[PDB]
């Protein structure tokens, strides 16, 4: 019976679990988890910068100036837009906004606007510029979107109405405008006395117009008529020209881009909080130094790899032998 | 596993040699103990921090889902947008979930690999100054102390030194 | 000379070959193929369910009715489509069909419409609603599609039509229309009377209108003149409106989405056989237990897995040494 | 392979080990026959067994291709969604035949160290009481009976048991 | 002390480098590097055959025949197109060109045109045809894009202008043809005579009709009017006609498909070199047999396949071993 | 390494064996000189040819990026366009990357073992009629001429006949 020794190995109290091709459930002495999982449930600031909080208001809402949304008339710069999934406050006078999609993957790469007031209202001096309706009321009166301008009849008139703007802002603008669609005639000659009328646009590159549509359509917010919006983006030293013999809605602003970089509309009923993070989700914000988390795949910020596995634990020890 | 030491000829592990993943426990008159052996628990260490580092950084050329909407005449278009994000979502989840597995189970007969070769490289060195017992251990065929344990550990054991102490052992 | 034990492995007769990084061809004891690459080469049933066999007519045939496909006047619940390469009973009535593969695509989520008679021939009684189109012939005799009305003038005159239909049925319908493009003015003054006509079409959303076109095209099925076809899908207790003063090819009916599932359009020259699958692809049908196939990527029901290997074979055994 | 036992030192295999993956042939006065190890048979069979498992399951996370139609004034659109499904079957494709081969490459070499450690196993356990002929064979410096094979084949060989008998033998 | 036998390995004085999952920059014996990062610089002959150097002229301004662009008036079969990001000649006439990334996107399947004077200048007897602009200019002098034909009023009238083509050409052929919005009614008065025009195209498959625009706008290349164009591809034995009352740009000649292929264009602003290669890139051109190379994603030709990488190096000797 | 040989027991390369991958030195009265070992050489390049192209034609089904052009009203489909090119960039990347290490991985212990295995065989041959001195060499207990020495390097070293010569050796 002589002196030895043994060659061997680490084991501890470890529980930590792995997986492998060959065997699944192997205890480990040391092992890393590479998945995060946890968020704080709140939506943030993002390294200091708020997002634009829409409310109940839609992106039309608030470019057009729905007046439920004035609270929105004039915004700071912002990290991401929060919208609704079906926000109450939009075209409150019903109709559509072409290319509508566009716009908002437009709003991706845009972080401020400055609102200039291109067309100012007080030089329609040939047209009436007071125009609104029950459907975009304010304190029980007819009302309209605060950014647009509803040109009617002045005097039993409505001359040729021309408007235009040279873009001198230093940045590329984005311009709205729209062209009514009555309901019956007696609608169109009471607004604009003139029939077969039209609505012309045009820069350097768009040319685009419309004739107005009188037909009888189901009501929505009271209305059978619609606004059809739509938009371009004017380039820097670029004019627009409007031309209209009625149904013009013109925009009395524009909205100069200011900042541009990466942000995002993040789609969510929620509403911000007191918080700061690096990595913001439509669930909550995350804090992590881990390469993945599984939290959503809709992320804003600087952020962790998204991948759907409910775990990732890579061995580092041996297997953990009694 | 794989190399046939770590839950193999060599049964268990040491709760006892808390300082490191491989290493010794020795007996002799003066008494016994546990010691990590340091040069082979490093190397395997610098290795294992590569392989993580590895296994995260070719994963951070991954897609990224960006939000963009669709008209209700679009639906082709969104389909397909929908079938893109979630095409690369399923091929790095893939990719991450097949690379954890596949390396997991090279890190542990990397281990096995490593206990193994420790016990090779004392074995080569002792020769037939000691009996293998088939355990992990090395029996002694002639007193070895404190110092002459030391010697082992950092292989500086002198078999020419011992040799005719063990050969009357052995064969008396 | 004295006794053994020796350690060894199983060898047999298997001819099984596998594919390793480091070598090709290995013969193996033992071996799992996990790739099916056989189907029974005919069209079948679903899980029972038959699918829609459209033999000669297009999907456009079908919903607005061409005569040739009258089998098709009432059909139930499918679990597929099949419609041929290039079916020759499509628009009798040569023309065109807007947002069609739009109206394709929505087609593999829905399995059943009912057919409701939303705005019955006979109350058009200020107009003749009997016009067809040698075309569209029946027995030698003018016809039309059997869903749709063709409004002509009646007693010399063409009174404003207004047709409208609110949607009670309890899902969202299908709903179509036209607009007549004649080939001269003589049929334009023969058909309608009136000239500088429309066709209005309005719901909630929708604000669709057109002027029909006067011009000289190239003959198809005989004729110059053309109908263009639109659609919408008509939400729950919304309304749609028409309005015309000439050209309309109004709907009689709608289609209402009576059962919505993971269906499709399957591209074939082939008729249904007796048979029945889980998995069907346009070669054939697929029963199989195996996680892959190497048949057709477009697949429906509860499939494999579909890559274009040749094989794929794990080896399970040792390789097997002589 | 690898581990230098399946076509290496073991240079064959047995026809007549008909009942497992791997086992024992003996041979004494009392006659001759295979035999399975059942333990290393079994444990490798779990294994194999989870690997088919595995590579299927990691690839059920797979893209399919939705049938869509465009019109001829969609065609970069069409040629998007063609490029989009085609080049998800591409890498699908890819993923399942270098799973396939990365793991058959594993299979053969795990089956070679299974053998590899069943071969250790019984060496460490005999010592000196047989000579290595270098073949997969040990020849005993002693008889070794029926009952005395069937301890060898389940680990209960007593080896200071023989000790003294094989010495002589091994010695004369 | 005795004789011996060893066992070892090679080792030589190669420093190649490789890296492991486990380690990183190891040297090894031998090595094989798999990436191609290596090209010409020079934009090249694809296997003999020269691209179609475009210059200063984009696609539109080639094929409406910009008077800029003359020496592209007749043009061999080519390899692939060289086009600048912001060619100088494009639309002289300042206008718009519709669905013109789908022209593009045709191109890069087609390796040469004939070009066949379909509705020859001359059997416009009834209508002026000389009609050019000062915007396309030529030695001073008013000119127009050479493959198409302004018509205007002659003798004061301009009649209903029809003009028709039946494809007999033996492939698809590409047709464009422009509508004219002029800046007043003074324009569409001395060019027209008539007011309220149209200009309508049909084939087969097609119907599309225009009214044309007046509207001020802002000037390009001087002018507040522009010239809108449409294409089409007319299918073999298939006839497309024209018919206006003003306002029509006619093409007098249009593009068969004389041969199919592998091409496309690339953008670049360099200009054709006297080489030759298997594998052009927009940097230069490609000679290697390695499998992978990083030069560019955009290549035309029998290329290596496209990586990221900044090395793909493969051991295949040992670890050098001092 | 996982094999123990390369840079292991045996501690460095031969720059004197210029004509294989793994090989002999031997040292008699005759003299001393290196040779490769052609039969494990030639089946180490014919796996490592055989994992070069596996490699390639494996990646052989990659996307291509086909040239396409959108207008300032198609912004989310030219989004689309390019996030799936670069997606399946990336995945490609990825791919080719990853292979790369992993392979690389496997070809340094492919080359090990092939080392260690070789090292056995010659171990398992001559038995006790030499001393293994741990270092990748065998010390004679008997004198071995060069076609002695020949006769090893290519498995025909006759031990049943140095058998007897050897022992007294070992014993004297
Ligand atoms: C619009 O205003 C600009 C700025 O005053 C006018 O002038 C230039 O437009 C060019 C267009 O590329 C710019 O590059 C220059 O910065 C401008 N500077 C000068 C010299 O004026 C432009 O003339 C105006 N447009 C019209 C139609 O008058
Ligand atoms: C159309 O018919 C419906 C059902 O009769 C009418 O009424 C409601 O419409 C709302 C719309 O959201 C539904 O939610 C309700 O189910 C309907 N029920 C009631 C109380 O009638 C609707 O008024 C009709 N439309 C018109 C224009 O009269
Ligand atoms: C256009 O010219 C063609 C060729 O002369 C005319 O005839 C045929 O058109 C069909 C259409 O599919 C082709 O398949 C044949 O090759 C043509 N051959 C014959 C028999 O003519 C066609 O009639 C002409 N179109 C018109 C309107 O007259
Ligand atoms: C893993 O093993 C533990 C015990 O070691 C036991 O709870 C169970 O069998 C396994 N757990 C899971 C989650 O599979
Ligand atoms: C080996 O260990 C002993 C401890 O007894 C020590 O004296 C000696 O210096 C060590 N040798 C080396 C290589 O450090
Ligand atoms: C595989 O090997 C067999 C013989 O073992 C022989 O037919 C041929 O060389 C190989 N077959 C194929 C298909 O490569
Ligand atoms: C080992 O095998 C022998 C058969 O001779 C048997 O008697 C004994 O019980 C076995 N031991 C174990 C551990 O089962
Ligand atoms: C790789 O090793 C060399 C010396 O072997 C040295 O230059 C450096 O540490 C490493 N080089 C790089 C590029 O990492
Ligand atoms: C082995 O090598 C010797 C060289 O001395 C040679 O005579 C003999 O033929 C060789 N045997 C084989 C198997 O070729």
């Amino acid at each position: 019976p002589g002196d030895q020794i043994c060659i061997g190995y680490h084991a501890n109290n470890s529980t930590e679990k792995v997986d492998t091709i060959l065997e699944r459930n192997v205890t480990v002495t040391h092992a890393k988890d590479i998945l995060e999982k946890t968020h704080n449930g709140k939506l943030c600031k993002l390294n200091g910068i708020p997002p634009l909080e829409l409310g109940d208001c839609s992106i039309a809402g608030w470019l057009l100036g729905n007046p439920e949304c004035d609270r929105l008339l004039s915004v700071p710069e912002w990290s991401y837009i929060m919208e609704k999934e079906n926000p109450r406050d939009g075209l409150c006078y019903p109709g559509s906004f072409n290319d509508y999609e566009e716009l908002k993957h437009l709003l991706s790469s845009v972080k401020h606007f400055e609102k200039v007031k291109i067309l100012p209202k007080d030089r329609w001096t040939q047209h009436t510029t007071t125009g609104g309706s029950r459907a975009c009321a304010v304190s029980g009166n007819p009302s309209f979107f605060r950014n647009m301008v509803w040109l009617t009849e002045k005097g039993s008139n409505y001359p040729v109405a021309k408007g235009s703007y040279n873009n001198t802002s230093g940045e590329q603008m984005l311009i709205i405008w729209g062209v009514h669609h009555p309901n019956d005639e007696t609608e169109q000659r009471t607004l604009y006395q003139n029939v077969g009328t039209y609505v012309s646009v045009g820069t350097s590159t768009l040319n685009k117009r419309s004739t107005p549509e009188i037909a009888t359509r189901p009501k929505v917010n009271g209305l059978g008529s619609r606004m059809e919006f739509s938009w371009t983006l004017l380039d820097m030293w670029d004019t627009i020209n409007f031309e209209s013999t009625g149904n013009l809605i013109a925009p009395e602003y524009g909205f100069k881009i200011s900042k541009r970089g990466s942000s995002g509309i993040m789609k969510t009923e929620g509403t911000l909080e007191n918080c700061e993070t690096k990595c913001q989700t439509p669930l909550g914000a995350i804090n992590t130094t881990l390469p993945f988390h599984n939290v959503h795949p809709l992320t804003i910020g600087e952020c962790p790899k998204y991948v759907k596995s409910e775990k990732l634990v890579l061995a580092t020890g041996l297997r953990n032998v009694p | 596993g794989l190399f046939g030491a770590i839950a193999g000829f060599i049964e268990g592990g040491w709760q006892g040699m808390v300082d490191g993943w491989y290493g010794y426990h020795h007996s002799n008159d003066q008494g016994s103990g546990y010691a990590a052996d340091k040069e082979s628990t490093q190397k395997a260490f610098d290795g294992i921090t590569n392989k993580v580092n590895s296994v995260i950084e070719k994963m951070n050329t991954q897609f990224e889902a960006v939000g963009k909407e669709f008209s209700n005449l679009e639906r082709r278009l969104e389909n397909l947008n929908k079938k893109m994000e979630d095409g690369f979502l399923d091929v790095w989840t893939y990719n991450a979930e097949l690379l954890v597995l596949m390396e997991n189970e090279r890190t542990l007969d990397f281990h096995d690999s490593n206990v193994k070769n420790l016990y090779d490289k004392v074995r080569m060195q002792l020769r037939d100054n000691v009996k293998e017992l088939g355990n992990g251990c090395f029996e002694f065929y002639h007193k070895c102390d404190d110092e002459c344990m030391n010697s082992v550990k950092n292989g500086t054991y002198d078999y020419p030194k011992y040799e005719e102490e063990s050969k009357l052992n052995r064969n008396e």
